[PDB]
């Protein structure tokens, strides 16, 4: 029992070590590029919802 | 080789639980 | 034969240049969020199945090409009998998914706008898999979720659910609006067990944290030096990603394990929510231990190893292992800069096992920080946005230079 365990985390504490890991240049690549999707998204979300509303029932003004 | 095809057979189930 | 009768999309005719390329993404983003509204004619939207559907079939001839149940060629003849079958697939799947999603509770006029909703993101798809950077069974994924994550985030429907309030009754309840009146007095917000519930808005930011803590994750990734046959020193890298498996089938395994637990516990009874479920899934009480530690126990462990367990045989199945991969770069001819072939198999394999597991015992933790944290994403497909996020990013840089 959990004799593999040790040597399974042994053998994952290995390719920590051998990858790259990023830093802040490639960590603000990421960042940045957040706040891309975000903004295209939105507009439509909120149209789509303002025409049904209204349509059933007057209670808004669309 | 068995636990492959219960792999497949739970995968199937995935399609099933779509609903 | 199958394959003649269907449609596809014309390769280019020669290059496009990236403003036209963006300005097709500008028509399907906008064309696919104009899909995910209208509801279809039961006297609810048009995109009900999405994607999904397609890409679940593609799962299941991508797991009966790695299973050797059908044969798979790198060349070209094998590939085009292929690769119409599994649109072909597609193009079933979505028909299944038809009669599938009415069938559980008028009827046929929905399943032929259901199918027709399923079979135009199928070309919208492909439209964009030759008319732009990345494909769209992708897109889709990040379109309706960034949009949910800041409808739900910054949007004002505070005011009814758990989705903020810390009110009784009515009251005035916008994401915002409270923002105003809680700076006055006490927020009423530190660290400890808390009134429970509460709001979404202080959950957010841990969302905002999970997001960054992931983005560090889609980093992490070894690399194995590649130069090809035939060409003196020209340094291609081929990384094997931490995550690896894209982590996609794993919970999809999550999920199915959940899925034939609780329905084999109604069988029995034609031959239990308490007992049952009890040990299996989680509490969602915010604090650690709480009440009941045996829950708490069962839950974790088993999620990290059975998620752990599926993704070291998705590896045996779909291509992607030691084996498959050199036989992918023998075909184009690919080697290590100091080795025989065989030997390849060898140097990368102690990468990729490791891998394919310690994956899966991450993401499985980070399920558990999802589902403890509450976050507003609520789930290990926030993931998703920034994966995706990443690679289009690098073709705005790609077609930047």
């Amino acid at each position: 029992f959990v004799e593999p365990s040790r040597q399974f985390v042994k053998d994952s504490i290995r390719l920590v070590k051998r990858c790259t890991k990023p830093d802040r240049k490639e960590f603000q690549k990421i960042a940045m590029a957040t706040a891309i999707g975000f903004a295209i998204m939105g507009f439509i979300g909120f149209f789509v919802k303002l025409i049904h509303i209204p349509i059933n029932n007057i209670i808004v003004g669309g | 080789r068995l636990l492959l095809l219960l792999v497949v057979s739970n995968l199937l189930l995935c399609q099933g639980v779509v609903s | 034969p199958f394959c003649v009768i269907l449609p596809e999309i014309q390769k280019p005719e020669r290059k496009i240049q990236f403003k036209e390329k963006v300005l097709w993404t500008a028509i399907t983003l906008f064309i696919f969020l104009v899909c995910c509204q209208i509801p279809l004619f039961g006297i609810g939207t048009l995109m009900e199945l999405g994607i999904s559907p397609i890409v679940t079939s593609g799962l299941i001839m991508q797991l009966l090409a790695g299973a050797k149940i059908i044969e798979v060629g790198d060349t070209p003849k094998d590939r085009a009998l292929f690769n119409g079958a599994q649109k072909l697939f597609g193009m079933i799947i979505t028909i299944g998914q038809s009669i599938v999603y009415v069938m559980t509770g008028i009827c046929l006029l929905i399943t032929i706008q259901l199918f027709v909703a399923g079979l135009i993101v199928l070309l919208l798809d492909e439209l964009l898999q030759k008319g732009y950077g990345l494909g769209s069974g992708i897109s889709l994924f990040i379109a309706t979720n960034i949009c949910e994550t800041i409808v739900w985030k910054a949007f004002s429907p505070t005011t009814v659910n758990t989705g903020r309030g810390m009110e009784f009754e009515g009251a005035i309840i916008a994401l915002f609006h409270l923002l105003a009146t809680r700076t006055d007095k006490v927020r009423a917000l530190r660290e400890a067990f808390y009134r429970q519930n509460l709001p979404n808005l202080m959950n957010l930011i841990a969302t905002i944290f999970v997001f960054a803590v992931v983005i560090y994750f889609q980093g992490f990734r070894v690399d194995l030096p590649i130069k090809s046959a035939r060409y003196r020193g020209q340094y291609n890298t081929y990384p094997i990603k931490l995550f690896y498996t894209s982590n996609i089938p794993i919970i999809l395994q999550s999920a199915l394990v959940s899925n034939l637990y609780v329905i084999s516990q109604m069988l029995s009874a034609r031959f239990p929510v308490g007992g049952l479920c009890h040990y299996l899934s989680p509490p969602e009480s915010f604090g650690s231990v709480l009440e009941d530690p045996v829950h708490a126990v069962v839950y974790i462990v088993f999620m990290l190893g059975s998620c752990a367990f599926f993704s070291k045989t998705w590896i045996e199945v779909s291509g992607s292992s030691a084996k498959d991969v050199a036989k992918q770069l023998k075909e184009q001819q690919m080697v290590m800069r100091g080795h025989r072939e065989t030997s390849m198999v060898h140097e990368l394999n102690r990468y990729i096992p490791t891998a394919a597991a310690f994956g899966g015992l991450c993401i499985g933790a980070l399920s558990v920080l999802a589902d403890f944290l509450g976050a507003i994403g609520s789930g290990t497909g926030i993931l998703l946005a920034v994966t995706i996020i990443y690679q289009y990013f690098e073709i705005f840089v790609k077609e930047q230079s």
